[PDB]
Formats: structure tokens, C-alpha cells, sequence
């Protein structure tokens, strides 16, 4: 029942939380 | 980190010259790749407003720039002189892993992230608003409602159909300062030809999206089955067109000068041009009132240049097969022709009929259409007081004497051909045969399909069909027809 | 159970025909999507779409849909093409099993893998690989559900194809050995040996002449071949149908050359992999030429029937529509059917071929398999757009 | 809203700018009460006064013998108050079996009377809203088209005909009218 | 013997395009084509360094 | 396009001014009455709506609006019978029936004044400066 908006907007939240966490944790090993 | 980022500074900038030559290319052979007889875009000038030109007006070198870098860089890299395996890139490393290195990744994600997301939802959200004719959905809603809660009760009148387009909610966007309260005078003063306040800027926008908004309330209407209704907004169209409301003589006020009160006064039985044209060529500019030979010759000009129809051989068609069948998908067929009240009542004999009917290459026999798209488009209007320059357009429409509603979407036609016009064949005039070219009257033919198929029984079934004219008050047709089942 | 209740993320449906614009503008999105999805690192990897966060790509849905496509064509489930909950219940399995795949293969994954638990991040990993390959899932829902094309999937492919052909062609990855840098972009290369070194006419026509990697040679072969196939596209054998039921409904039925749709490629690559890997775990350039040709020949010959597709079967569809062939005799249909689909047929399938091994001789730049796949793909979305009307 | 008369128990709201549902229930509910008033009977019937409708028949039989007497104009004075207090003194749920029956006894009447007596503007009106309910009739479309070009106007008149003639082309007298217009359209162009 | 012959006077009735209609297929087609390539090629490039550098 | 808004004006009037309980009686007759014959317009125009939407020159928004406006009024008109029968025992069963009788009598009384606007319009534009006789 999602809209297309929806769908695309929920995927790139997770993918921009991935990549965050990612270079996030890069930091927490190298700055922290 | 298998892979190198050449440091170096020796081995990328080849990279994003050729990366970007590819692009340039392309571009360069493009650029330096380097029918109708159209008669009022030389003249209209003579009768437009000076503020309607500076409102019409007033409302490939990246090629060179990047072939500019080709030279820096290659003059660049020429200048610069220059077991065993590598996973070498081009970009410098300096951007992989300096203190840019944060910068370049916010950045990116800020790209994608934001920039993406937000101008997709934006471009949808703007997209999913509107209808699938150019018109907003509030304005659409405003229009059914108006119609269905419209008891036909009333009559319609230009009046009327003007307090409906005060409701352009899309008007109400641009102009967020003002009400439709307003709008409404301002049409008219504008229908009058009378000017506004300060909002002559205004007004121009306003009936410049005003055409489209009435294609789209005629749509509404008619596929709502108000035939009236629809055969108002048509003649509302013509009237905000030429700046005039709608009168039983305005035929000729569709002129560009007239001396209108004098006029008026002097003379009201005259509402047809073949009238005009009936008089004397002195006696017509006397009976007018500008005793101008320029203005005179103007006027006979334009007027000569107005369309006007005639049927010839209006009928039915199935393509492939040659007559009427129950439960059967026909479609109107009517080869016409274009006069302007200066070549009148030409016998359908006189046509040697050949040249008429339509040929059997059987393609075609299944597809129509393709003969008549061949034709030209119709050239440009004349309307002063329309602030664009506009080609003209025709419309045709169906009508049921069952009921008298309407019963499909109404059709556009606008490609046509006036060559049947041009002073070149003058010398037909009212006042019969000798030296005429019998074969250079195009005939116009005009085939619209029919939505709901024939019926399932048999009979001589009654419809009527009526072209008109927007933009002119001209001689536009109206007739009727039937079609006789058989089985 | 035939039927179920629906606790599962379904797709809206288009709410109206939607128009060509918003398609395509929907296709480039979703395909960004799986783009920036198909070349983004995982979390958990210490070590050397390979290793990429979709390595196991789309094969969940692959696997349903070729699965219940096997099934039907054996018609396991006795489906019924009458109502709408048939093709719901069809979905609903499909999505289902998908989800159980999921699960599974990455657990699977997990274990596989030499990544040890050290111990929940491996469960944060493997959730992270759910979600990727539901998003696809929900994504080429869409897409096929209306607001796409048709068969995101088929689309994938062609992307993955052609973005591997021009990666190929002009990515900037280089190797250094004797000669200095070689980049294996193929214009890269080829541009920087004309800017470096004198002897223009000598290294135009010895890169040109490069025996060890990608030529201008070569991706001129590919852009050739390219233009013709597309040109052997079109070539549609028209003929004239008349109805009879709905009188006056004129039409033309169209048959492509490709009327199998390059299946026969699949068939025999399918075949030699069955082959020769198997054979070797546990001049004949005429044999293996005309090998192809007869491959093709009766691999179309069968394809045509049991995918469904007859003489017979085009006949008594015709018998359903009450289509005549205008211009001929009401029966003479199948006798002429039964002379046209077989002789097209077996031919496409020689041209496919000849096409095939063309390009293997010619070495360019890819499989012509994937080429021709790609490129009915796209023409496919391009007669959409025509037939009915594009911007 | 309400400004309104207790005496005669009569409502009515503000005298100001007012909308036409407004008016229109006013109205309304004003004429139910009086016909709750004048029934008296809690139970209804879906039956009218015969003697009323009797009382109308009587007035129009004056009214015919008032046309007996050769007087035009008191005859359509006499038939238009019989219009009037019929459309008045019958509730909205009278019988519909004599409603509508008599209420185009009436309206023909009428238009001949009228058309011979020699007003026709409001004729062309009584015509359309009678067409607007439905009667499609040949002589219907005699009266239209003959008070159509009596009134000097031509497409509408095209337009109208028409629709009449899609229904029986084998009689003469709308033809002869479609020649009338025929040459009068030609004139008017010439 | 009889086949390619046969097959060969049956395909010169299968009415090909021509030059203008070629024109406008490849024009659409291989230009849809080129666009997605590009997309993918320029996305995976660009994102190489990325791939390094968030690790 | 309401008046349901009218007749709970009038029935929270009654609830203190007391005018007469045929006048409610009345008024509830108007409110039933205009409630049948829209939901008789909407279900006649059901299929023509239908069909513009098909053809796509409206939206999602008016046809999501139309679909509630239908729900609505199939369930205000059920509250109407409720309200009825709570009002009175034996007022529902003759009760629609002269509910679309007044309808069609309330229709026609429209129509029948119409020709005042439709008369002062077409004099309006066409200038015919009718005579007091026959002209």
C-alpha cells in the first residue's frame, strides 16, 4: 500500500544509515 | 586497499580530457551541422497594443570553454615529460585520503542524499498535481462540481461561464493578491476592450492561461453531456479570442477597425461578410467610416483571409468494408471545402469526383487518418487583444437527437489548408467560368472517429455533427446525418 | 494453502494509466537504486556485483518466478484464469517463498562464509542483507506493477551488460609492464598513445594492432555490429487480419524475426555448459558453426510449441478472437501459419547464430548473447512507446 | 438564521446577501406546513381533492367556453390563473397520475391559445420548458420552429428542426418549414 | 538445395524499414541505451573512491 | 451545496423555541427529500463519472472525495430512517414514497420558475424589446 515516494524515501534513509554507520565506525577506530 | 591512486600527478588529467572530449564532440557536429502561405505575421503588428508587445516579449558555448581546456591540457601534458602489475586509478591522491577527503564524502552524500530525494518528491509532487490535460486537479474538482451541482435550471450566459473561470486556482497561485471577485471584472473590462487598472500585465497572463483552461472545461463538460453548455464555452472562446461579447452582429466586429457606436447606428442589418462583399468596394469603406485607402485595403484583406466551411459529401465510413453493420465501429467522413464569401456555390458535379474519394492502399484502408495528417497545420490568427501570436483551430462535436447530450470527447482539428484563399484566385468574384484552376482547390477532409461503436440493431439512426470555428465568428457548420444499419 | 491472509508489505497498484513520461523518469530512478545498491561495501568484510552488498543479486526472485513457471508448465497447482484472486494467491506464494529464500540463503551466507561470528553484528549484517534484497523485491514490483516498463529484471540484465561493455571500454583502471602505463579503457589507451608518442600514422595503426587488449579494432566491431543487429530489428513479416465478430475491426498482426526472443542462445549455451565443464570435472570451426546452426534450427523448431505459440495453437486463438486473414480463406489460416511461424522461426535462429559466433570470431567487446538481449529489451520498451504515443 | 412570523406560525430567516437553497427550503417548508395544515389528518393519503381537481376542471371548461364566446384574451386569463392555482393548491404528493397528465392539458392549450392570440416570447418559453420535460412531439417542434423564425433567428432554429426531423422525415410540414429556413438562411448570408 | 532458397524468396517479403524509419529507431533506442550505460559506468566510477574511503 | 447544515439549525432551534412540531415535521420532510434525490444523481451519474476518471483528466483526489460523498450519504440517509422512526412509529413506511414524490413535484416547481431567469436572459442579450402586445 506504500507509495512509490514512500518506498524510494525509506530506501535511501537505510542505505544513508548504512553508509553512516560505516564511516561512523571507521571514526570510532581511527578518532575514537 | 588494493589499488593505487597515482600521486604521481603524471598520470590522470589524459583521463578526464578524453572523459570529457567524448562529451564535447558530439555537441560540435550537431551544432556545426549548420508549406502554407501564412499572411498576419507580417501584419498583425499594424493592429497590436504597444504594451501587448512588450508583455509577449517581457514574459553552445560550453563547447568553446571546454575545447579551451583540450588546449590547456594537452599543451599541459606535453610540457610534462612523463614482475610488474598494478591497480593504478587516475584521480590525484591527494583528493583519496587529504584533508578534502571529508569534504568530497559530505558532499556526496549530501548529493545523493538530499539533492536526489527532495528534487525527485518535489518534480512528483508538482507532476501528480496536475491532470493529464495541463490542468490542476482543484481547478478540474471546481469545474465538475460546478457543472453537476448546476441545475440546468439556469441558462447559460458569457457571464456565467466567467464566474465558473474565476475559480483558476492556478490564477489564485500566481496572483496571490487579489480575489476572483475581481477576475471576473477584469475579463470583462477586458472582453469590452476597455482597459484595467494597473494590472494590464495582469489581464494579459490571465486570458493567456485562459485558453487552455477553457479547452479543459470543454472537455469536462462535454464528456459530462452538456451540449449547451459546451456550445457556450465555444462561443465564450471566440469572444475572450477577439476581445468582443457575444452579439447578433458581431460578425463584423471581429474587424480590426470599425467605427463602432457610429456604426452601429447607422447600420444593423449587415451581419454577414458575403453582405460586406455584396456592396461596393467604395460604397463597403463608406458604409464603414475610415475613408483610408490603406485601411481599407487592410480590412478587405484580412476579411478575405477568414475561413469559412461548406459540407461536401458528409457520410459515414467502415474502413475495409463498405457498409453499415450492427455492432459495428464507423467513423465520419466529410470532404469539405474553404470559402470566404467570395467564391460561392460551386457544384459537386464540377468536381470530376475522382480526385475525392479516398484510395484503397490497404494500410491505410486500415489505418486512417495518415491522408489528412499529411495536410499543412492552419496558419496564425489575428486577434489583437490576444497577447500571443495563435494558430488558429477548429472544433467538431457530436450530438445525439435521442437525448441531445453529447456523447464523446470533443475533437480538435487544426490541420487543414486555406491555399484556396490567396489573392492568386482573386478573380473569382460576386459580381463565373473563365481561366479557373479546377484542380487547384484543395478539399479539405476531415474524418472523426466515433468512441461508442453502432448499435447493436438496425435502423436509420439520427445524429448531428457542427464544426465550429474558435477565433472567428465565421461561417462555421452545423448539420445533420444519419446512418442506415443493414445486416 | 491455496488461499492465506495477507501480512505482508504489498505494492499499490497504478491508480490510472500513467504516462510515458513518469514511467521512464520511475525506471531511472529504480534503476539509480540498484545501481548505488549494486556498488556500495558491505559492513562485514575483512577480505578479497562480486562481494558487493547484492552479490546474491536477484536470485530470490529469479528462483520464484522460474520455479512457478516450471510448475505450471507441468500445471502442479491446477490454476484457474478466471478471477483476480488467482493471480493474487500467485503473487502472495511467489513473495513468500521469496522471503523464506531470504532467510535462508543468508543464514546460509553466514555460516558459509569464513567470517566467524566474533557475534549480534553478524545478525545486524545479515538483517542488512534482508533488507537489500526486499527492497529489490517491493522494487521491481513497482516496476512491473505499472509504473515502470515491464520486467525490471530483463532491464538489470541489460544494465549490467552494457555498463560491463563501456566499463570495459573507458574505465580507468591501468596496469604498468614494460611499456609504462596501460590504462584498459579502450579510448583511454587509445588517446594517450596519440597524445605521448611521434609516429602518428605508426602508433595510430599499432594500437590499432594491439594483439593483448581491447582495440579501436575492436570497438568499432562492437558499435558495427551494434547498429546492424538493431537493424535486423524491425524486419517484421506484417500480414492482414479482418475481424468478424466486431465488424469493420481492422488490424495487423506482426512477426518479428525474433519471434523466439534469442532463447535459442540460451538453449545451446545451456548445453555446451552441460557439456564440456562436466566433461572436463569428470578444421572444426566448420563443426562447431554448423553445430549452431542446427542448435538453432530445431531449438527454435520446439520453442515455438512449447512455449505455447503453434500453428495449431495460434489457430484456435484466432478461432477465440474471430479473426479472419484478410484476403485468404477462413481455414486456410492454420495451413498458412503452419508455413510461415516454422520457416521464421528457424531462420531467426541461423541469424541469431551467424550473429553469435560473428561476434565471438570478432572478439568484441562482449557477449553477443547479452547484446541482443539488451537491445530486444530496449526496442521492446521503444515499440510501447511508439504503439501508443511518446514524448 | 430566523426573523420570522409566529402568528401565522410561518418561518423565515435574515433579509440580507442569501444563497438559493435557502429560498428554495424557505418556500418549501412553508407550503408542507400549509398542507399539514389544510390535511388535518395525521394519516395522509397519496390521493388529491377529486372536488378540488373537479373545481379546476370546472374553470377550465369556462375557460373553453370563454373561447366559445370567441374572446382570446379572457380566455388566457381564466386558463393562466387555472395554471396557477393548480400549480399552487396541490400537494407535492397528489396524484402523479394527473399531475403531469393535466398539467400538458393545460400547457397546450395554452401555447395555441397564446400563438394565435399573438404573443410568442413567452410561448418560445412555455415550449422549452415543456421540451425540458420531455414530450417530444411533431407538433411540439411546428410550435418551436414557427415561433423561432417569428422571432428572426436561424442556427437555433436549424438545430431544433433538425432534432424534430430525426424522428419522422414522412410528413410535409416541418419540410416546408426546413425550406423556409432554407431560403431565409441563404438571404441572410446574401 | 531447396531451403535457404525457398526461405530467402519468402524473406524479401517481409517489408524491413528504411532509411528515415532507422533513423528514428536507432535515435531512440541506442540513445536509451548509451544513457543507461553511461549511468552505471560514470556511478561505479565515482564510486571506486568512495568504496575506499568510507571503509 | 448543503442544507443538511439548515436542518440541525432547525431542530436545535426547536429544542427551546418551540414553533410548531409540523414545522420540524416539514423541514425533515426537505431534508429527506433533498438526501434521495442526490443520492438518486450520484447513483444515475455513477458511470459518466466513472468514465471521466477512466479518461484521466481529473485526478485521484475528486474521485477518493466522490467515493466517501457516497459513503456518506448512503449512511447520513440510514441515520435519516433512524431519526424518523425515532421521531414517529409509522413514518417511514409511506414516508419515501412521498419523500421521492415531493422530489419530483419540488422539481418541476423549479423548473416552472426557471423561466423568469431564462426569459430575462435571452431579452438581456438578444435586445428584442418585447412589446406589451404581440411582438
Amino acid at each position: 500500500r506504500v507509495d512509490p515516494l514512500v518506498v524510494l524515501f525509506l530506501a535511501v534513509g537505510f542505505i544513508f544509515s548504512v553508509v553512516a554507520l560505516h564511516v561512523i565506525s571507521k571514526v570510532a577506530g581511527k578518532l575514537f | 586497499t588494493n589499488y593505487e591512486y597515482d600521486e604521481a600527478s603524471e598520470t590522470w588529467p589524459s583521463f578526464i580530457l578524453t572523459g570529457l572530449l567524448m562529451v564535447v564532440g558530439p555537441m560540435t557536429l550537431l551544432q556545426i551541422y549548420q508549406f502554407n502561405e501564412e499572411v498576419f505575421k507580417n501584419l498583425n503588428e499594424e493592429y497590436t497594443s504597444d504594451e501587448i508587445k512588450q508583455f509577449r516579449r517581457k514574459f553552445n558555448i560550453i563547447i568553446i570553454v571546454g575545447w579551451i581546456l583540450v588546449a590547456i591540457l594537452l599543451q599541459r601534458i606535453n610540457s610534462n615529460d612523463a614482475q610488474s602489475t598494478s591497480h593504478g586509478i587516475a584521480l590525484p591522491r591527494f583528493l583519496v585520503d587529504g584533508s578534502a577527503s571529508p569534504l568530497l564524502v559530505v558532499c556526496y552524500v549530501a548529493l545523493l542524499g538530499l539533492i536526489l530525494p527532495y528534487f525527485v518528491s518535489r518534480w512528483w509532487a508538482r507532476t501528480q498535481s496536475y491532470t493529464k490535460k495541463g490542468i490542476h486537479n482543484v481547478t478540474a474538482s471546481n469545474f465538475v462540481s460546478n457543472l453537476v451541482n448546476y441545475k440546468p435550471s439556469e441558462i447559460v450566459t458569457t457571464d456565467l461561464i466567467l464566474h465558473w473561470l474565476s475559480f483558476a486556482h492556478e490564477f489564485k497561485q500566481f496572483f496571490p493578491d487579489l480575489q476572483p471577485t475581481d477576475f471576473e471584472k477584469l475579463l470583462q473590462d477586458h472582453i469590452n476592450r476597455r482597459d484595467s487598472g494597473k494590472l494590464n500585465n495582469a489581464k494579459f497572463r490571465i486570458v493567456a492561461k485562459c485558453h487552455s483552461l477553457l479547452h479543459g472545461l470543454l472537455d469536462i463538460a462535454c464528456g459530462f453531456r452538456n451540449l449547451d453548455i459546451a456550445l457556450g464555452a465555444i462561443n465564450t472562446f471566440k469572444c475572450i479570442v477577439q476581445a468582443v461579447p457575444l452579439t447578433p452582429n458581431c460578425q463584423i466586429l471581429q474587424l480590426p477597425n470599425v467605427d463602432k457606436e457610429h456604426f452601429i447606428t447607422k447600420t444593423g442589418d449587415i451581419h454577414t461578410l458575403g453582405k460586406l462583399f455584396t456592396l461596393e468596394d467604395a460604397k463597403i469603406g463608406e458604409v464603414l467610416g475610415i475613408k483610408d485607402q490603406a485601411k481599407l485595403n487592410e480590412t478587405l484583406r484580412v476579411a478575405s483571409h477568414i475561413p469559412n466551411l461548406k459540407i461536401i459529401k458528409a457520410d459515414f465510413l467502415v474502413p475495409g468494408e463498405n457498409q453499415v453493420t450492427p455492432s459495428s465501429t464507423p467513423y465520419i467522413s466529410l470532404k469539405v471545402l474553404v470559402r470566404s464569401a467570395k467564391q460561392p456555390l460551386i457544384p459537386t458535379s464540377l468536381i470530376p469526383e475522382e480526385n475525392l474519394t479516398e484510395p484503397q492502399d490497404f494500410e491505410s484502408q486500415r489505418d486512417p487518418f495518415a491522408m489528412m495528417s499529411k495536410q499543412p497545420l492552419v496558419p496564425y490568427s489575428f486577434a489583437p487583444f490576444f497577447p500571443t501570436k495563435r494558430r488558429g483551430s477548429w472544433c467538431c462535436l457530436v450530438s445525439s437527437q435521442k437525448d441531445g447530450k453529447i456523447l464523446q470527447t470533443p475533437i480538435i482539428i487544426e490541420k487543414l489548408s486555406y491555399k484556396n484563399l490567396n489573392d492568386d484566385k482573386d478573380f473569382f468574384d460576386k459580381r463565373k467560368h473563365e481561366k479557373f484552376d479546377i484542380n487547384d482547390w484543395e478539399i479539405g477532409t476531415i474524418k472523426i472517429p466515433l468512441g461508442q461503436p453502432a448499435p447493436e440493431t438496425v435502423g436509420d439512426f439520427f445524429f448531428r455533427v457542427i464544426v465550429k470555428s474558435t477565433d472567428y465568428f465565421t461561417t462555421d457548420l452545423d448539420i445533420t446525418m444519419n446512418m442506415k444499419v443493414r445486416d | 494453502f491455496k488461499p492465506f491472509e495477507s501480512f505482508l508489505p504489498e505494492v499499490i497498484a497504478p491508480e490510472r494509466k500513467v504516462p510515458y513520461n513518469q514511467k521512464l523518469i520511475w525506471t531511472g530512478v529504480s534503476l539509480l537504486i540498484f545501481l548505488i545498491l549494486g556498488q556500495i561495501p558491505l559492513y562485514g568484510i575483512v577480505s578479497s556485483n562480486r562481494g558487493t552488498l547484492l552479490e546474491l543479486g536477484v536470485s530470490p526472485i529469479i528462483t520464484s518466478s522460474m520455479i512457478f513457471q516450471f510448475l505450471q508448465g507441468t500445471q502442479l497447482l491446477q490454476i484457474r484464469p478466471e478471477s483476480k484472486q488467482d493471480r493474487e494467491l500467485f503473487q502472495i506464494a511467489q513473495k513468500v517463498c521469496a522471503i523464506i529464500l531470504i532467510l535462508g540463503q543468508a543464514l546460509v551466507v553466514v555460516m558459509t562464509g569464513n567470517y566467524g561470528a566474533p557475534l549480534p553484528i553478524c545478525l545486524l549484517l545479515i538483517f542488512q542483507l534482508m533488507f537489500a534484497s526486499l527492497i529489490v523485491m517491493l522494487l521491481d514490483e513497482l516496476l512491473s506493477k505499472g509504473y515502470g516498463l515491464g520486467s525490471g529484471i530483463s532491464l538489470f540484465t541489460a544494465t549490467n551488460i552494457a555498463e560491463q561493455i563501456f566499463w570495459r571500454a573507458f574505465a580507468p583502471t591501468t596496469v604498468n609492464s614494460g611499456r609504462g602505463k596501460e590504462f584498459e579503457g579502450a579510448v583511454i589507451a587509445f588517446f594517450h598513445l596519440l597524445a605521448v608518442r611521434k609516429d602518428k600514422k605508426r602508433a595510430l595503426v599499432e594500437a590499432f594492432y594491439r594483439t593483448n587488449l581491447p582495440n579501436m579494432f575492436q570497438v568499432l566491431m562492437t558499435v558495427a555490429i551494434f547498429l546492424f543487429v538493431l537493424y535486423l530489428q524491425g524486419f517484421r513479416y506484417e500480414l492482414p487480419i479482418r475481424s468478424t465478430k466486431v465488424r469493420g475491426q481492422i488490424g495487423i498482426y506482426p512477426i518479428k524475426l525474433f519471434y523466439t526472443s534469442n532463447t535459442p542462445i540460451m538453449l545451446q549455451s545451456a548445453l555446451t555448459s552441460n557439456i564440456f565443464l562436466i566433461s572436463q570435472i569428470l578444421i572444426k570451426t566448420i563443426v562447431y558453426i554448423t553445430f549452431v546452426l542446427g542448435s538453432c534450427a530445431v531449438f527454435s523448431k520446439t520453442w515455438i510449441e512449447i512455449s505455447g505459440t503453434s500453428p495449431r495453437d495460434i489457430a484456435k486463438q484466432f478461432k477465440d478472437q474471430g479473426m479472419v486473414i484478410n484476403g485468404k480463406r477462413e481455414t486456410s489460416i492454420y495451413r498458412e501459419l503452419k508455413k510461415i511461424i516454422p520457416t521464421a522461426a528457424a531462420f531467426g535462429g541461423a541469424t541469431i547464430g551467424a550473429l553469435s559466433v560473428g561476434s565471438d570470431l570478432l572478439g568484441t567487446l562482449g557477449s553477443g548473447a547479452s547484446i541482443l538481449m539488451a537491445t530486444t529489451t530496449i526496442y521492446g520498451y521503444y515499440e510501447a512507446a511508439a504503439k501508443e504515443g511518446g514524448f | 438564521t430566523l426573523e420570522y412570523n409566529a402568528n401565522s406560525k410561518l418561518i423565515t430567516a435574515s433579509d440580507a446577501v442569501v444563497a438559493l437553497s435557502t429560498e428554495t427550503n424557505i418556500d418549501q417548508i412553508n407550503v408542507l406546513t400549509t398542507s399539514l395544515i389544510g390535511e388535518t389528518n395525521p394519516n395522509f393519503t397519496p390521493q388529491p381533492n377529486e372536488a378540488l381537481s373537479k373545481m379546476i376542471k370546472g374553470l377550465f371548461e369556462s375557460g373553453m367556453k370563454n373561447l366559445q364566446q370567441k374572446k382570446l384574451n379572457e380566455a388566457l386569463k381564466n386558463v393562466s390563473l387555472a395554471i396557477e392555482m393548480a400549480q399552487r393548491k396541490r400537494a407535492p404528493w397528489e396524484a402523479f397520475a394527473i399531475q403531469l397528465p393535466e398539467l400538458h392539458f393545460m400547457l397546450r392549450s395554452k401555447i395555441d391559445l397564446c400563438l394565435i392570440l399573438g404573443k410568442h416570447l413567452e410561448a418560445l418559453q412555455d415550449l422549452d420548458f415543456l421540451l425540458g420535460t420531455g414530450l417530444i412531439q411533431p407538433d411540439v417542434f411546428v410550435r418551436k420552429a414557427d415561433c423561432l423564425l417569428k422571432l428572426r433567428q436561424w442556427e437555433e432554429a436549424r438545430a431544433t428542426c433538425e432534432r424534430g426531423l430525426a424522428l419522422a422525415p414522412e410528413d410535409m410540414k416541418l419540410r416546408a418549414l426546413l425550406i423556409e429556413t432554407a431560403r431565409n438562411l441563404a438571404e441572410y448570408n446574401g | 538445395v531447396e531451403f535457404v532458397r525457398e526461405g530467402t524468396q519468402f524473406l524479401a517479403k517481409c517489408k524491413k524499414p528504411d532509411l528515415k524509419e532507422y533513423t528514428k529507431i536507432v535515435k531512440a533506442v541506442g540513445i536509451g541505451f548509451i544513457a543507461v550505460g553511461i549511468i552505471g559506468y560514470a556511478i561505479k566510477l565515482i564510486h571506486i573512491p568512495i568504496r575506499y574511503v568510507i571503509v | 451545496n448543503d442544507a443538511h447544515d439548515l436542518y440541525f439549525q432547525i431542530k436545535e432551534m426547536s429544542e427551546n423555541e418551540k414553533i410548531h412540531e409540523k414545522v420540524l415535521k416539514a423541514a425533515l420532510l426537505n431534508r429527506g427529500a433533498e438526501s434521495v434525490r442526490r443520492s438518486l444523481k450520484l447513483k444515475e451519474l455513477a458511470p459518466q463519472i466513472n468514465l471521466l476518471y477512466k479518461n484521466g483528466s481529473i485526478g485521484e483526489d475528486y474521485w477518493k472525495r466522490f467515493e466517501t460523498e457516497v459513503k456518506l450519504i448512503e449512511l447520513e440517509f440510514k441515520d435519516t430512517l433512524q431519526e424518523a422512526e425515532r421521531l414517529q412509529p409509522g413514518w417511514v413506511q409511506l414516508f419515501v414514497m412521498v419523500c421521492k414524490e415531493i422530489c419530483f413535484n419540488q422539481a418541476l416547481s423549479r423548473r416552472y420558475q426557471s423561466i423568469l431567469k431564462r426569459k430575462e436572459v435571452c431579452i438581456k442579450e438578444w435586445e428584442l424589446k418585447i412589446n406589451n402586445d404581440g411582438r
